[PDB]
RNA sequence: CACCUCGAUGUCGGAUCAUCGCGUCCUGUGGCUGAAGGAGGUCGCAAGGGUUGGAUUGUUCGUCCAUUAAAGUGGUACGUGAUCUGAGUUCAGACCGUCGUGAGACAGUUCGGUUUCUAUCUUUGUCAGCGAAAGGCUUGUUUUGAAACGCCUAUGCACAGUUAGCCGCUGGGGGCGAGUACGAAAGGACCAGACCCCUAUAAACCUCUGGUACACUUGUUGUCAUUUACACGGCAUAGCAAGAAAGCUAAGUUUUAAAAGGCUAGAUUGCCUACAUUCAAUAACACCGAAUGACCCCGACUUACAAAAAGUUUAGGACUAAAUUUAUGA
RNA sequence: UAACUGUCCUAAGGUAGCGAAAUUCCUUGACUUGUAAUUGGCGUCCUGCAUGAAUGGCGGAACGACUGUCGGGCUGUCUCUAACAUGGAAUCUGUGAAUUUGAAAUCUUCGUGCAGAUGCGAAGGCGCUGGCAAGGGACGAAGAGACCCUAUGCAGCUUCGCUGG
RNA sequence: UACCGUACUGCAAACCGACUCAGGUGGGCUAGUAUAUAUACUCAGGCCAUAGAAUCAACCAUGUUAAAGGAACUCGGCAAAAUGCACGCGUGACCUCGGAGGAAGCGUGGCUAAAAAGACUCAGCAAAUAGCCGACAGCGACUGUUUACCAAAAACACAGGAUAGU
RNA sequence: AGUCAUAGGUAGCAGAACGUUCUGGAACAAUUACGCUGAAAACAGUAACAGAAUUGAAGCUGCUAACAUAAGUAACACUAAAUGGAUAACAUGGCCGUAAGCCCAAGGUUUUGCAUAACAAACAGUGAAUACGGUU
RNA sequence: ACGUCUAUUGGACCCGAAACCGAUCGAUCUAGCGACGUGCAGGUCUGACUUUAAUCAGGACCGAACCCGUGUCUGUUGCAAGAGACUGGGAU
């Protein structure tokens, strides 16, 4: 799937000593990279954008509000989830945070990626994504993505790859109706139907609608309630559904479709939940629940 | 009503109608047997034998 | 429903590169009896081999066990 | 077009479902009469899961067992084979009495085929592993399985001396009635 | 008119599915208003997406039942039979009426009356294969210009422009605003700016509610087997009937702002101990999985506070090794 | 309205009993019912384009794989489709056709043109080749006769067409 | 007490259809539950050879089930679904007095009881076989016949009647 | 042998030639041909002069034969159901059972039996003796 | 006279009809007739005869064997140059 790439001829009639000179000397006088970031608590830009997480999709769950009305909640579960690399407007065309999430065996990967996380000094990640995010939102590698990132009753926008479910017919991939069951028709009950429109088009448009193997589709559900945080075992639970099958990961972001660069007054920790005494934690051993915080809303019932 | 099965076998009948008494019953079938003799025919009617 | 020309030779040989079949990059070959096969199979005397001569397996100790033999 | 495998379930082996559980009979009563039958892929995993289900319903050893063997099981000369030697074998094996080896494919239609044998016998093709592996008291293991609710499950002859002492006595045989 | 096809080529309908124009019915809007804001008449811009019911006629014509913001008009061989119908326009049977001496004619009414085709390549949807390299290192080094080592990039792989191209593209109604500015007065708004309900469309999901569930559970009829007409087994649509869990699904549940969102190619940057066999013949389970320092699969045991998908377990298969464990606290 | 009288060519101008009917142009005939809404039926009425005792007029029991309509029950025909079962289809192995075919290495739009272009002109696009699907095009394929016209054309039939024993 | 037939096949892979063709092909014999040669299972007997192997495509064919509705679909309830059985009650108009008519509509059914009765099942015509019903018309009195290969009808015939000839 | 003039063509008309088979002139291939080119074309490279023609073919939905394409595509779905290392004798399971069982007729006319490949059709097989059917 | 080109009569440059007139063969398909023989499970209703009783009639009714092909669907170089499934009509 790419084009012919390089006639590449060789012969410069000797012009290759004045590109050489000057690779050599563009190269020694391009800017030595930023340091390293470092970041602690910082203040709330109101055009700065957020980096995101890689959760894990552990299926759906009831609960009640105090009003009384049950919820559909999905939960979500970070796994690990680091800063892998990190891009820079200075020594790249971009400012983004690469992140990584899970974990696998150095006989499970290819050498080649494995190569990336013992460079990095990082354990080896299951999965790899970047977020675009701005010039005060460059988080150090090494630095731990879990559900603290969020809070209650924030609006995400989640990313996730569809179930799949093999070739499928117009009547249930485009929703199409077919003819009647019983009124002459002749092995046409499925049918699609007209697809062109005779000479004048002569032909089949670009974007037609035919049966074909949907699944696996980078479907995003937009602005979704996020209704529970457990920091401790790392679980978010937003209310509605999230594409895609149960452990399957997916993508978490600040609802950009909800920005009037207020962020709605969530109290969002700008850079990441910088954590404080990150001494006197568990590692993974004999430890117990914590507590939760969980948003209210107005008036479900206020009138019949 | 499928077609093609004409021919409902029966040695009676085709002894009786295409035989060599009646070729030879009538004029004209006893010139229908002197041309297929003329023509050199090796069986002159469907129920010869020896 | 039906083709309106004759197909040329070059088209005919594009058509049918979905019939041609990959060749197997790995085999398992028994070095007495040169027998050759995949390496998840029993390829000996038991399944299909008349070459077979028994030095494919090398070791087969197992003289005890006890039990009732129902007649 | 119900999925079963994929979603785990019974095979459907190209057949309806009725000849389908006669001819599984069929093959597990071929399969304890003549310990090792060959066979394709599908119907051996078949019969091997099935195989599981019928060896530990005679390792019960009950009288609703051997009812209910007595229509899954059709030789009745093999009948009595499940419940007495197949039993007394596999008495502490937790499941796994059957191996599958693949033997090619087969000349009338290039199916591919499976040897499917009963472990643990004179005549089988690899050596069995023990049901039990008697466990060290100096290591990590018993100790687990002594704060942990676990029992000992140690390897044991057909009657061990704990049943000694009930029938040596004389008192206790009651003539025979 | 008869220029094109009689080596015969679906129109005079709707069923499904479309694309485009604007001479706009609505939604978004500006001017003139004999303009009380309402409610109207024009006129100017704007084609994003919306235009539903069915009762009657073979009718694409038309009403009139009553709902909406509206129930748009056209190019589409008055779109669309190698997708569907043949209800009507081409016959063959018959009757009634008209004309005819009669064979017969009727675009006058009726009843009945064969819709063939396995996709070559042009499009289109989707799933895949092929598109090799090692180049010189005068090797930075070594002697016994060949051997590997160190370099620039070359492929491969990963993240992939404040980066190309392309697709989709953001629907409304009623409240609250307001018993209101207005207005003798009845009569009631522009702003949608935001909140509450609904309804579409689009995208998902099975948490709820249901449907289905054919090696699940219960009850039962006939009959054949049954040295017990105890239990169990075969067949009768799974024999029948009832009730089920996973999975799928909608009638169910969420989300549908400026730009959001997706698809394909990709400057770069980074990395490289990568010949690709087995775990079931349709991996779609599984590459965001495993192959013995392995719970990947299968089996076994337990769970009614899972009417069954989780937990333990290396029993079996993904073979494999020894001089400190036939081996992970799997 | 024309019942009785007045007229003209004329075999004679159609009775009790029929009629927008198998047959009535106006047509959605005014009239009642029928449905919320009826041009297709039912029962009246009259204005019979182009009805009517041997082309038999007036209705009836029973009968009809005949035709047009109304109620009850019933249900996926439908609102609006979903799951499952069996057998094809899709994968593999074995056997193994035909329709079609000037040669092809066959893009899009607009224009031109025996007047609807894959092949011409202008502009643009396109790594290459397939499997599995859908059928808008190739005026797809299948019959040198669907319909109209013509022939020194045939054939059969009809008659107060012509000629014949 | 001679002559001819005597193999094999004969609802079929051996006959008639170009075929190992889903078509057409005459007569006879037969066991039980049981009762009819129908229906379900079975006896004697026969068969499971003429493509096989797994699997969750879409789609097609044939069916099962489906919440709330129910002809709203459609030229037209076309196609499906529904009634479908033996013992009792009953039972319209119209009519050629025969019929309509099984009108319509409602009870009673398996199993145990040498027996006045009962058991429990959601279900007792328990599985398979055995009419949808009523009303208004049109046409043809009726049963029949008709275009083998798109029309089974109001077309043809029919008993009867009239006329003409002998 | 140097100058001038002419040379687009359908229907049509006129002129010059090439090639195939056979014959006459006594016999022009017994022992082959093969330097790979020549010519304006038809063509030539095994005479020439005359003559006799079933004398020249991409072109008639022509006829015959062979070979492709579609294409290893469609098809190998009416049914009872198969399993065990075999279209098994044995075992297991299933299907018909007013037939898918048995006995005949019409018709067919040897399609009927024998070999764990084989050298086997070349070999076998139809018996009227119960008052069997016919012939009368 | 020979040679060439036209013209007339011939089939007369070649191939192609629908046709017309005679006299062969075909009722083994199908239509009618004729002779001989055979078949119509199980029930239901009505009328008649005889009854100490093993008889007849109805172009009667429901329904197998058998005959036919109404509607729908499948199939359309099909299983079949007219078939299959389910509904159907007749069955003294
Ligand atoms: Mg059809
Ligand atoms: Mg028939
Ligand atoms: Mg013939
Ligand atoms: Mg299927
Ligand atoms: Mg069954
Ligand atoms: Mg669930
Ligand atoms: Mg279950
Ligand atoms: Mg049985
Ligand atoms: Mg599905
Ligand atoms: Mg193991
Ligand atoms: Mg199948
Ligand atoms: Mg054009
Ligand atoms: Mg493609
Ligand atoms: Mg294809
Ligand atoms: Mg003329
Ligand atoms: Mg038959
Ligand atoms: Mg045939
Ligand atoms: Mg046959
Ligand atoms: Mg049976
Ligand atoms: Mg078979
Ligand atoms: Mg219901
Ligand atoms: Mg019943
Ligand atoms: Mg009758
Ligand atoms: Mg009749
Ligand atoms: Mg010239
Ligand atoms: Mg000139
Ligand atoms: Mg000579
Ligand atoms: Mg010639
Ligand atoms: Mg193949
Ligand atoms: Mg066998
Ligand atoms: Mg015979
Ligand atoms: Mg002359
Ligand atoms: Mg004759
Ligand atoms: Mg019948
Ligand atoms: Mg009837
Ligand atoms: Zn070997």
């Amino acid at each position: 799937g790419y084009q012919p790439p390089k006639p590449r001829f060789p012969l410069p009639d000797s012009i290759a000593s004045i590109v050489e000179e000057k690779t050599r000397e563009h190269r020694r006088s391009a800017p030595a990279p930023p340091p390293a970031p470092k970041l602690e608590p910082r203040p709330m830009t109101p055009t700065s954008l957020r980096t995101g997480c890689i959760a894990t999709k552990a299926g759906m769950t009831q609960e009640w509000d105090e009003h009384g009305v049950r919820v559909p909640l999905t939960v979500l579960w970070v796994d690990e989830c680091q800063v892998v690399g990190l891009k820079t407007r200075p020594v790249h065309g971009y400012n983004a945070l690469m992140l990584g999430s899970g974990y696998k065996r150095q006989k499970c990967m290819s050498p080649s990626e494995a190569g990336f996380f013992l460079k990095a000094g990082v354990p080896f990640k299951k999965l790899v994504a970047e977020w675009q995010v701005s010039e005060d939102a460059l988080v150090p590698v090494g630095t731990a993505i879990g559900a603290a990132h969020y809070v209650a009753g924030q609006r995400v926008d989640v990313t996730g790859w569809t179930k799949w479910k093999g070739f499928q017919g117009v009547m249930r991939r485009w929703g199409f109706k077919g003819l009647p069951a019983s009124h002459g028709v002749s092995l046409s009950h499925r049918a699609p139907g007209s697809i062109g429109n005779r000479q004048d088009p002569g032909k089949i448009w670009k974007g037609k609608k035919l049966p074909g193997c949907m699944g696996d589709e980078r479907r995003t559900v937009h602005n979704c309630l996020v209704y529970k945080v457990d920091a401790a075992r790392n679980l978010v639970y937003l209310r509605g559904q999230v594409p895609g099958p149960v452990g399957r990961s997916v993508f978490l972001r600040d609802s950009r479709l909800a920005s009037p660069a207020l962020r709605a007054s969530w109290g969002l920790p700008f850079p990441t939940h910088v954590p404080s005494a990150e001494e006197l934690k568990a590692a993974p051993a004999p430890g117990d629940v914590s507590v939760v915080p969980a948003p209210d809303g107005p008036g479900v019932t206020a009138w019949r | 009503g499928n077609r093609g099965n004409t021919y409902q076998p029966s040695r009676r009948k085709r002894v009786n109608r295409h035989g060599l008494e009646k070729r030879l019953s009538t004029p004209q079938g006893r010139e229908v047997l002197l041309r297929r003799l003329r023509k050199g025919r090796w069986r002159i009617t469907v129920d010869s034998f020896r | 429903a039906t083709p309106k020309k004759k197909l040329s030779l070059h088209r005919r040989g594009n058509r049918r590169v979905w019939y041609w079949l990959k060749r197997k990059t790995e085999v398992a070959k028994c070095s007495y009896c040169g027998a050759l096969s995949g390496r998840n199979q029993m390829f000996s005397g038991a399944a299909g081999n008349s070459a077979c001569t028994g030095q494919c397996v090398e070791q087969a100790p197992t003289p005890p066990a006890s039990s009732y033999p129902a007649e | 077009a119900r999925v079963r495998v994929r979603l785990g379930d019974w095979n459907r082996l190209n057949r309806k479902w009725q000849h389908r559980v006669s001819m599984m009979k069929t093959m597990v009563t071929q399969l304890l009469e003549k310990e090792r039958i060959r066979t394709t892929l599908a119907k051996a995993k078949t019969l091997q899961r099935y195989a599981d289900k019928v060896i530990t319903l005679g390792k019960q050893g009950t009288r609703e067992a051997w009812s209910e063997a007595r229509g899954i099981v059709r030789t009745d000369r093999e009948l009595h084979k499940l419940f007495t030697q197949v039993a007394l074998r596999y008495r502490e094996r937790p499941g796994g009495f059957t191996r599958l080896v693949r033997a090619g494919w087969r000349e009338r239609d290039a199916a591919p085929v499976a040897f499917v044998e009963l472990v643990d016998r004179p005549g089988e093709l690899r050596p069995a592993n023990p049901a039990l592996q008697r466990p060290n008291p100096l290591s990590v293991q018993a100790w687990i399985r002594q704060q942990l609710g676990q029992p000992a499950r140690e390897p044991s002859p057909l009657l061990p001396p704990s049943v000694q002492q009930y029938l040596r006595e004389e008192n206790r045989i009651q003539q025979g009635r």
